[PDB]
This record gives C-alpha cells, structure tokens and sequence, in this order.
C-alpha cells in the first residue's frame, strides 16, 4: 500500500530524530556545553513559550492546507539543520554571548518538535483515512524508531556525541525523500471560532486539562522518584532507560491491536480507558514499597499511550466535523494541554515541599481519577454503559 | 520545609558489645518517604549504613555491615532505630540519620547517595574500643 509504508516509515525516522533531541538534549547542555543547571531552566522556559504560538498556528494551517504537503515540507526542511545547527550555531551562540541570544534559536525546536510532532500525527491521520489503514498502525513505527535511537544516544554517547546528531540530520533527508515519493489526494477561520462556543469542545478539552495535563506533569518528577528506588543514582537510572527502551516495544505492539480495540469500543470509552490507566498509575505511584513496582508502573505508560493517541483522533473525527480535525487536536490535546501544564507543574512543586511526594501523587489520583470519572457524563458519545 | 531529626544513642562501647541508636523527627508525618543512617570518621568520608522506607519497612544496608546492624522504624512515634551488634574497632564514627521528602535536579540520586536526602540530624559519636 502506497501511503501506509511511506508515512509509516515517516514516523520511524521522525521520532528517531526526536531520539537525539528528547533524552539527549539535557545531556548536551549538561556535559557538552558545560552550561549550568541554572541556565537550562530558562532554555526550557522558552522552548515552550514559542510552541504556545506555533501549536494553534500549526492547527489552522494544517487544515487550510488540507492534504497539501507544504507545512510538512517546512518541518522536514528545518529538521535537516539538526546537524549543522547545534554544532555550528546552537553551540557557539549562548556560550560566548548572553544565552538569552541563543535561547531564541531554541525556537527551532518549538517549531520542529513540540508543535511539529502532533502536526505530523494530524496530517498522517488525515492521510490515514484516504488510504486503507489505521492511524495506530504506522504511528506504531514512532515507538520503535524512538526505541532504536534510544538505545544509540547512550552507547556512542561516550565515543562520538556528535554522530547521534549527525545521524539524525541524515535521516531528515531520508524524511524528505519519503515525503516526496508518497502521493496523496473546506473551512474559514471564522467558522473555526464557532467551535469555541460549541459546548462539545469544552467537555473534550476539560478532559485534557483534567486527565492529560495532570498526567504529563506527574510524569515529570517520576524519574526523580524512581532513582531513589535503586541503590545508586547511576544503577537506578541505568534501569530506568531499560524500562523505557523495552516498554516502548510493548507500546508499539499494544498500538498494533489498538485500532481494532478502539474501533468498536468507540472513541469515548477509548479515552475513558486511557484516563483510567493514567489514573491508576497516578494513585499507584503513591503506594510504592519496592522498585519491581516502580518498573511495572513506568510500563503502564505504554498501556495508556495506545488508547490516548489513537482514541483522541477517533473521538475528534467521530464527534466533530473533519474540517477541523487538526485544529481541535492541536488546540485541545496539545495547546490547552500545555497551557494548563504551566500551572499545575507549579502547583506540584509546592505540594512536594508541602506534602512531599506520597501525599502529592495521592492528590493527583483523585483529581485525575475524578475528572476521568466525570468525563463519562461531560463527553458526548457512548459510555461504558453500552457493553 | 524544616522538619528536623534528633539522634540519641552512642556512647563508648567495648569491641563486641551492643548499642541502640534512635532518631526522632519533630515535624514529619507525610513527607519524609525514606529514612537512613550514615556515618563519618576522619581519614575518609560519609559512608552509607542502612536505609528504610516508612510505608512497608523495606530495608537496605551497604555490605560492610549486613547481619551486624538492624534498621527498624516505628512510625507511631516518629522514630527510626539502628540496633548495632557485634561492634568492632572500625565502627567508630559520628552516626547521622537522614530523611527524604522532596525532589531535586540533576542525574538523580539513590538509596545510598548522601546528596539524595533532603534533611539531616546533628549527630552522636560512637566509639568502639581497641581495648577495655
């Protein structure tokens, strides 16, 4: 099948390049640019700021272009500067001169990754229902492409921490290739505003601010709470990646059947089910008395991504007009998720020193669980009452 | 945050004898998620001794002290113990309790890493005789 294999490999090489960036970036500020941990807490503070004006902006374009590949050409274009840009540019620019200067160059990302990954999901999702395949399939490539790269940052990470990057930049042109050969064949922004008054959006978004925002904040300190469960910080962390590397293959496998499970259960129960494993993981983390537990727990993450990613599209397409699938994705499951993730992540911090972890997480469960349970009724569609 | 830990115990003891250290915690009762004993002499550094986690009571001890020491707790009255048997001569050094509670940035620390805990107690020296 023409589109399936091209855009399936597209996810493979796209998320491979998140590979270099995702778990490696903090290291490359940490070690290779000797920047201080007191400076990297601002860099992230900017990479998100820009994204806040790229994510909605990418949503309207990703619909107005429809199946036109122009917006995905820009991304594949910017991704090619992976290699010259950190080596050539993002490297010298904040060291000799005030970081505040190079911090802007950080916008690179905001564009490519934080606000560009979901634009790749959404676009390939639209193609996913003009060809004959399921979005969960092919998207499953993302996990294995992230797993493949995930194993390589650490291994050559101590022999040539410039190839990981260089390797990523190379895959960007492979990404240009697959974008070209693949062959694939509305609204106005004032009709787009109509959705923001429609009360069916405020319920879906509510679910995101409630369940998904709470989940993506939690999974923020988790690591710091997992390392404490092994002897030495290095032995503890070492085990972590292994969980991440190994559990993503399950996730990819889980995603493989995901769309079959998703297609009948229906969209709403897909999100409710996703909300449940996120809720259980939030409250479960509080009751921790052993690692073999904090491992399991990290694995559930792979049990909640399949449904969520696949499920949200089934929801958005099923209950909303498809003339807005990219927009209400990049505004609800991305924009509104990140906008609220500024604020909790504050709150969580205060809770720790106020109620440590145990006491904090416990709260997340009720909040995450409460909202999950509430969205059996705020979300329109068929609840779990049907089966 | 200010919770605080108070050690008791320690005294002179003869090679082969016993001691019981206790560590009270004034504030605590939600935060600290894990308690440990660490010791320090001269010559060398802070050394991990034993760790335990309130909820559940799972214990860990750095090899050099297994079977010889027992770390226990008793929430019920904000106190963690170290039962030290078969003492030796090397076993002389200031013993500290420490408790965890909040997180803290870097490449993360584990259950033997001193830098890992968010709080400490003052001290109570322990001297095991070469003699007497």
């Amino acid at each position: 099948n023409t589109n399936f294999w091209m855009f399936g490999l597209f996810f493979f090489f796209y998320f491979f390049i998140m590979g270099a960036y995702f778990p490696f970036f903090p290291i490359w500020l940490h070690d290779i640019n000797h920047i201080s941990k007191s400076d990297t807490w601002i860099i992230f503070a900017a990479i998100s700021l820009f994204s806040l004006l790229f994510q909605p902006l990418f949503g309207l374009l990703s619909d107005k272009l429809g199946l036109r590949k122009y917006l995905l050409w820009i991304i594949t274009g910017m991704l090619v500067m992976f290699a010259p840009f950190f080596i050539f540019i993002f490297g010298p620019l904040l060291q000799y001169n005030i970081l505040v200067g190079s911090i802007v160059g950080g916008i690179y990302l905001g564009f490519c990754f934080n606000a560009g990954a979901p634009a790749v999901e959404a676009f390939i999702e639209k193609v996913s229902r003009r060809s004959n395949f399921e979005f969960g399939r092919a998207r499953m490539f993302g996990c294995v492409g992230w797993a493949l790269c995930a194993s390589i940052v650490g291994i050559m990470f101590t022999i040539n921490n410039q190839f990981v990057f260089w390797l990523g930049s190379g895959c960007a042109l492979i990404l240009a290739v697959l974008l070209f050969f693949a062959k694939t064949d509305a609204f106005s922004l004032k009709l787009a505003l109509e959705l923001f008054r429609q009360p069916k959006l405020w319920f879906l978004s509510l679910y995101v601010i409630g369940v998904s925002c709470t989940y993506d904040v939690f999974d923020q300190q988790f690591a710091n709470f997992f390392t404490s469960f092994f002897a030495t910080g290095e032995q503890g962390t070492r085990v972590f990646w292994y969980v991440t590397t190994m559990g993503e293959l399950l996730n990819a496998s889980i995603m493989f059947f995901a769309p079959l499970i998703i297609n009948r259960i229906g969209g709403k129960n897909a999100l409710l089910l996703a909300g449940t494993i996120m809720s259980v993981r939030i409250i479960g983390s509080s009751f921790a008395t052993s690692a073999l537990e904090v491992v399991i727990l990290k694995t559930l993450h792979m049990f909640e991504v399949p449904f969520l990613l696949v499920g949200c599209f089934k929801y958005i397409t099923s209950q909303f007009e498809v003339r807005f699938s990219a927009t209400i994705y990049l505004v609800c499951f991305c924009f509104f998720k990140q906008l609220a993730m500024i604020f909790m992540s504050v709150l969580a911090g205060n809770m720790y020193e106020s109620i440590g972890f145990q006491g904090a997480y416990l709260v997340l469960g009720l909040v995450a669980l409460g909202f999950t349970l509430i969205s059996v009724f705020t979300l329109s569609g068929p609840g779990p009452l049907s089966l | 945050m200010q919770v605080q830990l108070v050690e008791s115990g320690g005294r002179l003891v003869q090679a082969g004898d016993s001691l019981r250290l206790s560590c009270a915690a004034s504030g605590r009762t939600f935060t600290t998620y894990l308690m440990g004993w660490f010791r320090q002499a001269p010559g060398k550094e802070r050394e991990f001794v034993a760790a335990i986690r309130w909820s559940g009571g799972s214990t860990y001890y750095a090899d050099s002290v297994k079977g010889r020491f027992t770390i226990s707790r008793d929430n019920a009255k904000n106190t963690v113990y170290l039962q030290m048997n078969s003492l030796k001569l090397e076993d002389t050094a200031v013993y500290y309790c420490a408790a965890a509670a909040r997180p803290s940035y870097s490449g993360d620390y584990g259950y033997t890493e001193a830098l890992r805990y968010d709080y400490w107690g003052q001290g109570t020296q322990v001297t095991v005789s070469s003699h007497h």
